[PDB]
RNA sequence: AGUCUCCCACCAAUUCGUAUGCGGAAAACGUAAUGAGAUUUAAAAAUAAAUCAACUCAUUAAGGAGGAUGCCGGUAUUCUGCUUCUUGACCUGGUACCUCUAGGGUACUGGUGUUCGGUACUGGAUUCCGAUGGAAUCU
């Protein structure tokens, strides 16, 4: 297991027994708190919200926002075999004893599609054993030989012994302290996160991202819409930006189609693998900007070269600037 | 002496009235929605002052044409809304003093805008 | 001072128009005027 | 219910970078222990002023290790060490340095000589350009 990470020394102080979101500081000021299973997570705003969320985070066709949560307290375990064969075949084992014969199939590992069920806690280590369930599970397989998975806080220690019993056979990292998520639900809710986000390079997965964001209607979508990219520290933009969308406004239902075909499995991967790896995403910090700087560089844009402009978002240096691994 | 030496003298005022005006009432305001404006307008003046604050002229660059932009981009948020706090109702001294002081400073920034031709870039 | 300029700025609008009161999910009130106090 | 406070934009640092008995994002906020005072006072009117309670004020960093008071290796109490770390007052005089344009910025070193900082975004519709970009019009 792995500590409180350091920080400010008045702040860490109050975290012995309940830990700190990212955003707690921020979340403080606008809501209702509560403490459990070791977090001070957050209950409700301070406002009614009965209605609201109803018409704009239901399944209505009257959606024009979206709800954004800061669901960073579920864990994260990163599961590998080291048998240093791509072919696993011991985790496939241990997956499908934990839970029913479900997360190990042709469905979950080879199109890696996401899998929502329920995680039992098996014991068969000498004679007589059964098994009790315990809660909902998120397990997500990449390369037959990685898992992830996503726990509530409360289950999270009681399977986690568990698959200690075998690390002389698999290796394990608590980087629940590492990763952080944010879930989103509405219509409008790719819009706007697209509105946040740029790339460093030329990449299919973003091409699909930048179409993907306007159907308004996400249960038309096919079974698997994975998107894994690096994207360019979001304070260049300085303010939320569309994707000059307007242009093209005949998406069909042929073109989605397409999306079944044309999928980037090895661009995804590559992506990915940047975030099971702690010196990678170590590497990510390289040289991260404070705000002064950034507030020179864009400054620095008032006597630029092309004189016919007038831009606002600074450019992007080659080498000499972070670049952050991002899935969704 | 007229194309200049005219105008500057009465930013020299604005600035001024500006500076007082924030001074004063920080505190219990700090959280209303307008400061987001009237900072940023602020910050604008102030930017524009400070060139040219000397016998010649030392504009190697003439490119604030570039910061001559808040009389077409955002020039209509400070005016829509300064008068949302005259329709609230509860402070209206505030609002016409804000108003007056878009006026002075629109019209001081066309002023020196038309007058000027030298953007043969 | 001069409301001169504030109809040569209005002229870019109508005649008299009206504007809304805030939406009441961006409204706020106002805090005190004098400086904060330190714990003893 | 009110002549009352705080929050509802950000800060690796001209922004309360505030480890301060404990809780708290903060509060003219809560609560624990020891101890002391009331126009003769830190202070109230010319809360209390036999006792206990009430008003106000002063002192007290967390963790962990070692020895002992008491009762069956333990816990409550008591004295002595250790670990926790982002080169941070303001103003100003010197030397060295710098990819900055005779002036600016950075390192080493001397002098007691009540509100002010930077960065940022309006909602909607239509149009134009060999584009994860730029431009114009209306409401």
């Amino acid at each position: 297991l792995a500590p409180i990470p350091k920080g400010r020394v008045k702040y860490t102080k109050r975290q012995k027994h309940f830990a700190w979101l990212p955003t707690h500081i921020w979340n403080a000021k606008r809501s209702h708190m509560m403490k459990r299973w070791g977090y001070q997570m957050v209950w409700a705003p301070t406002q009614k919200c009965f209605k609201l969320t109803h018409r704009l985070g239901g399944d209505t066709c009257s959606s024009d926002g979206a709800l954004c949560m800061d669901s960073s307290y579920i864990g994260t375990i990163i599961v590998k075999d080291k048998s240093n064969d791509s072919e696993g075949d011991f985790l496939k084992s241990i997956i499908g004893k934990l839970t029913a014969e479900r997360a190990n199939l042709r469905k979950y590992r080879e199109g890696q599609v996401l899998f929502q069920g329920l995680i039992y806690s098996f014991n068969e280590e000498n004679g007589e054993d059964s098994t009790k369930p315990l809660g909902p599970c998120d397990v997500f397989w990449v390369q037959k030989d990685t898992a992830i998975i996503r726990l509530h806080p409360s289950i999270y220690t009681q399977v986690f012994n568990i698959l200690l019993q075998h690390k002389e056979k698999l290796t394990v990292q608590d980087c629940r302290y590492s990763l952080a998520s944010v879930t989103l639900k509405g219509a409008k809710a790719l819009e706007s996160l697209a509105s946040c986000l740029r790339s460093t390079e030329y990449s299919k997965s973003f091409e699909q991202f930048k179409m993907v964001s306007m159907i308004t209607d996400h249960n038309a979508l096919p079974q698997r819409c994975t998107f894994a990219f690096e994207a360019i520290d979001p304070r260049h933009l300085a303010a939320p930006k569309k994707l000059n969308d307007s242009q093209r406004k005949t998406v069909n239902s042929d073109d989605i189609l397409s999306l079944h075909e044309n999928y980037p499995q090895d661009e995804i991967n590559a992506v990915f693998n940047e975030l099971c790896d702690p010196e990678s995403r170590t590497q990510s910090y390289n040289n991260q900007n404070t705000l002064k700087e950034i507030s020179a560089r864009r400054y620095k844009l008032l006597t630029a070269t092309p004189n016919s402009i007038n831009k606002t978002t600074v450019p992007f240096k080659e080498s000499d600037d972070p670049s952050i691994p991002l899935v969704i | 002496m007229d194309e200049m030496d005219n105008v500057i003298r009465s930013l020299e005022q604005e600035y001024r009235l500006i500076l007082l005006l924030n001074h004063r009432n920080k505190n219990q305001h700090r959280a209303a929605s307008w400061y987001g404006s009237f900072n940023e307008m602020k910050r604008n003046c102030g930017q524009i002052i400070t060139l040219f604050s000397r016998l010649k002229d030392v504009e190697w660059v003439k490119l604030h044409r570039l910061l001559q932009r808040a009389l077409f981009r955002q020039l209509k948020r400070w005016y829509w809304q300064f008068n949302g706090v005259i329709a609230l109702g509860q402070f209206v001294t505030l609002g016409c003093t804000l108003v007056t002081l878009l006026a002075n400073v629109r019209a001081l920034y066309m002023r020196l805008w038309e007058i000027n031709e030298t953007e043969f870039i | 001072k001069q409301l001169q300029l504030a109809m040569h700025n209005s002229k870019a609008a109508s005649s008299t128009r009206i504007f809304q009161a805030l939406p009441r999910k961006l409204r706020r009130r106002t805090a005190s005027h004098n400086v904060r106090r330190i714990p003893k």
